[PDB]
RNA sequence: GCAAGACUAAAACUCAAAUGAAUUGACGGGGGCCCGCACAAGCGGUGGAGCAUGUGGUUUAAUUCGAUGCAACGCGAAGAACCUUACCUGGCCUUGACAUACUAGAAACUUUUCAGAGAUGGAUUGGUGCCUUCGGGAACCUAGAUACAGGUGCUGCAUGGCUGUCGUCAGCUCGUGUCGUGAGAUGUUGGGUUAAGUCCCGCAACGAGCGCAACCCUUUUCCUUACUUGCCAGCAUUUCGGAUGGGAACUUUAAGGAUACUGCCAGUGACAAACUGGAGGAAGGCGGGGACGACGUCAAGUCAUCAUGGCCCUUACGGCCAGGGCUACACACGUGCUACAAUGGUCGGUACAAAGGGUUGCUACACAGCGAUGUGAUGCUAAUCUCAAAAAGCCGAUCGUAGUCCGGAUUGGAGUCUGCAACUCGACUCCAUGAAGUCGGAAUCGCUAGUAAUCGCGGAUCAGAAUGCCGCGGUGAAUACGUUCCCG
């Protein structure tokens, strides 16, 4: 049947939040509404960077926005410029001023997004989609996951009929709760409607629990 | 046995079709009598607004005093085509049943 | 079920007589768990039997216990399609749970004013040897009686 | 958790909220600053009354 | 929820936040015993006579992203549609699921 | 040939197949083997009545749209007087209430009335701001023009995302080998065994993955840290109230640790897994609950959360407004609440909780009122003040089987509160009235223990409006011989 949300199952378990900031009952709304919004720019504007994560995060009457990238030359800009609107874009969101961190990725294949990103980008190019989703489960296995999943649905090649096909090679264990399972979803929008993407990658067990994870 | 007809928006009921389908049904169903309790038939055309073959679907189910409901299908072009067939089925259904049990 | 063997639980001794035969009954008696109303009722009916002739209260509600307990029952078997009610003993435990289900509803289908007196009224009855519960006790030996013919 | 209808099919949440308590006394004059100075991280508000 | 049904409730915000002081000054004035009756029923007049989106009685909530009016839940301030999903993703400080 | 009939033996026409052996499933009133409140043994219900709520039909101008066996019907809706609102009657606007692109003038804004049901229209006040290589620009309006906006309009049978059900059922599949002409087979089959494709033995199989179990939350015992606002064992003072000076013992609060592993003894089984009876321990053979949904099935549900392909309307299928409707009532169903009383009703006294909520709010306390409440006022941004009275229960009195001192529907007067406004159409209070009902057809439902039955308390939605939903604690059962017949 249905299936939870792998990374809506290990949130105390073994990974974090993607917002850290604590607020009274009554600005906490406004904050979530804001945080929303911040990310729905960002996600339009770093569209062609490969941003990965975005942990915004309120230390005091402040915002600190870390934008995980494959492309950093992107996002800091030649001379620099580009940061500078990005904050000024932010705290313009933001009633307090917002300062923006960079975290450079090294090895992009290893991360559900951007392999998504990637398939999305092939599959709205008209290219085959068990083509692409070879040509991902095979880069992924080469970084060095322990196993990959890929799921394509919709009307695949033009058919009346949708259907869905998926492939997996190595270890996928979900039920496995202290198990590094990075999920993404992505939409590829054709001339015959959306086709969505789901990937999963297995990073092997986690140990020590949440202490480990230094929460 | 107490009949309870239910229709989608696709299908169009009225009263005039509840007494038919109520007096076929009994007519039909009428040796078993006390056998069963309660009759309950649903109407639908599946690809509302469009056409087919079959594109309308029946289904009866009923309670029979004692063993347990069991429950029939059928599709059709035509609600006459629909009720007649699952008519037939519920009919065959009920004779296999209660051969079985004696 | 169709495995394990679930053990029987402990019912403590009632306070005035220390007996668990009359705490089970105190059970029986009992309903919404109202244990306390339970009480009051049997000893109110045990008070009431006792003014009729002094006697130990426990030593008579035990005579009367086996008085009303059953000997023997048929289980329906389905073989052939027909019942074959087949007469058969009975466990210590279920004659005891019996004897006390029948005096309980006979006594609260008899018609005095309050659950005491016709509980007291039962006592009494059956002690006699005529009773609702006697005759039932009465009816089920004439039917394993006249089925005995069966294993 | 259904988009139309199932009442049965829901997901139920929580959100706690932690809260300790610290009394520092016969407190000097480089403790408060100390105090002052030190840095605060995100996710735990801190409140110091005098 | 329709572009226009979000107009709507910014409009009427926007005429509650306006008219807000004028009431709350004609509401005190009416709850004033030390006023005159006559300047109690003048208040009471011009309450009475205040624009009707100026009631903050005729505000709904809504989620915000999508505009709709049920399940709205004040805290989040988004309908359930959309609430689990945000959850879900990681991104609402705190929120995990309930085991007790 | 007595007869029944036997032997010899066509054509017209009609179909695209009919067949033999063998392979995967499904199915069997075929067979063995297992499991489940599926039977059995029990406790309490629905189906009868009054009322609540949803649906179907009729009705209306409108009763807006979805959901339809188990798995639709207290379902979307975690809350329709206006608003919500998507419907109807009528009055109104047309680059539109909202976005970008072009031109020109104006700070934005601001005070009063007038017409009207309002939307709208016509008058009338005050200010002229923030930066400039000041000759021009940011904000926010007005006026014109063109691509365009706008759609809760259709298609869930064109889709993404999400969800139900078989079903927490124990199963479902791959690589390398082998076997067969092949579909395919083995592995995954046989013995024991487990809750379980769980485990041990054999075996053309050897190896892997998804499921099972474990990791996660909560409850039971104990230890360390922490002494607040929470606690009071030894001391003292007490307007005898942990109230006070005090203490850090105990309860509690909330992080981190320990413990339980068939660990040990006596038996059984192939000397295997494993299974019985014991000691110790708070707890003994998964301790009790919660999350976690395999490969797959039903063109299952959702274009009305949202996104999206394709069709459709464009002075209306778009937008603003005032009233009405979603609450109608010859009827038929589903889910509930309250009762039919003495295991009880009424009156007086009197004990014991747990979990949540409170600054646009919860409110100690005094007064006024029969009361719902009102006024004054106090402490609270809370282990501090508060909602707050726990109720079943226990003690005393009356009632003495009556449609009642049971029941509280319906109707007639009088009010409080929330709100611009309670007619349609709100919740509650007082006086008067006192309906059906005296235990409910065939049929059928839930439940194996702190469970069922019963008693009260809190919350999301929310101005107000729960018998619904999600939680919390108090008292506390009955019965399981057994799997033979009932089903999956
Ligand atoms: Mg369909
Ligand atoms: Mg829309
Ligand atoms: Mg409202
Ligand atoms: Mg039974
Ligand atoms: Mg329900
Ligand atoms: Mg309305
Ligand atoms: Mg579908
Ligand atoms: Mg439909
Ligand atoms: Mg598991
Ligand atoms: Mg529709
Ligand atoms: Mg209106
Ligand atoms: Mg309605
Ligand atoms: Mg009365
Ligand atoms: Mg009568
Ligand atoms: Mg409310």
């Amino acid at each position: 049947g249905q299936k939870v949300h792998p990374i809506g199952i290990r949130l105390g378990v073994v990974k974090r939040h993607n917002a850290n900031w604590y607020a009274n009952p009554k600005q906490y709304a406004e904050y979530l509404l804001k945080d929303l919004q911040v990310r729905e720019f960002l996600t339009k504007k770093l569209k062609n960077a490969m941003v990965s994560n975005i942990l915004i995060e309120r230390p005091s009457g402040a915002a600190k926005v870390t934008i995980s990238t494959a492309r950093p030359g992107i996002v800091i800009g030649k001379k620099g410029e580009d940061i500078e609107k990005l904050q000024r874009e932010l705290t313009n969101i933001m009633g307090v001023p917002a300062q923006v961190s960079i975290n450079e990725i090294d090895r992009p294949d290893l991360d559900a997004r951007l392999v998504a990103e990637a398939i999305a980008s092939q599959l709205e190019k008209r290219v085959m989609f068990r083509r692409a989703m070879k040509r991902a489960v095979q880069n992924t296995m080469r970084a060095g996951a322990k196993g990959i999943k890929v799921e394509v649905s919709g009307r695949l090649g033009g058919a009346e009929i949708a259907r869905t096909e998926w492939y997996r090679e190595g270890r996928v264990p979900l039920h496995t709760l202290r198990a590094d399972i990075d999920y993404a979803t992505m939409r590829a929008e054709t001339t015959y409607g959306t086709i969505g993407v789901k990937v999963w990658i297995f990073r092997g067990e986690i140990l020590g629990g949440m202490k480990q994870v230094m929460n | 046995m107490n009949i309870e007809i239910r229709t989608d928006k696709n299908i169009h009921n009225s009263e005039r079709l509840i007494t038919y389908v109520r007096a076929e049904l009994t007519q039909e169903f009428q040796r078993h009598s006390e056998r069963i309790t309660h009759f309950s038939v649903h109407f639908s055309d599946e690809n509302g607004d469009k056409g087919g073959d079959k594109d309308i679907h029946c289904m009866i189910e009923a309670r029979p005093s004692g063993l347990k409901p069991v429950a029939v299908h059928h599709k059709a072009g035509n609600i006459d085509a629909s009720i007649h067939g699952a008519i037939e089925k519920l009919k065959r259904s009920l004779e296999h049943t209660f051969e079985k049990k004696e | 079920p169709r495995r394990r063997v679930v053990a029987a639980r402990e019912i403590l001794p009632d306070p005035k007589f220390s007996s668990q035969t009359i705490a089970k009954f105190m059970n029986h008696v009992m309903q919404d768990g109202k244990k306390s109303i339970a009480e009051s009722i049997v000893y109110g009916a045990l008070e009431r039997v006792q003014e009729k002739n002094k006697v130990d209260p426990v030593e008579f509600f035990e005579t009367t216990l086996e008085k009303v307990r059953p000997m023997v029952e048929v289980k329906a078997r389905r073989v052939g399609g027909a019942t074959y009610q087949v007469p058969m003993e009975v466990r210590p435990s279920r004659r005891t749970a019996l004897a006390m289900r029948w005096l309980v509803d006979a006594a609260a289908k008899r018609s005095e004013k309050t659950m005491a007196l016709r509980l007291a009224g039962e006592l009494l009855d059956a002690a006699e040897g005529k009773g609702a519960a006697i005759k039932k006790r009465e009816d089920v030996h004439r039917m394993a009686e006249a089925n005995k013919a069966f294993s | 958790t259904s988009p139309h209808v199932n009442k049965d099919a829901r997901d139920q949440y929580e959100i706690r909220t932690y809260k300790r308590l610290i009394d520092i006394v016969q407190p000097t004059d480089k403790t408060v600053d100390a105090l002052m100075k030190l840095d605060l991280a995100a996710g735990v508000d801190v409140q110091i009354a005098l | 929820a329709k572009k226009g049904m979000i107009n709507r409730e910014l409009k009427r915000e926007k005429t509650v936040a306006k008219y807000a002081a004028k009431r709350a000054e004609l509401k005190a004035t009416i709850a004033n015993v030390n006023a005159s009756d006559e300047e109690r029923f003048e208040a009471m007049l011009k309450l009475q006579a205040l624009p009707r989106n100026a009631s903050p009685v005729r505000l709904r909530n809504r989620c915000g992203l999508t505009g709709r009016p049920h399940g709205y839940f004040r805290k989040f301030g988004l309908s359930r549609n959309k609430l689990r999903d945000t959850v879900m993703q990681g991104d609402v400080p705190g929120v995990v699921k309930a085991s007790w």
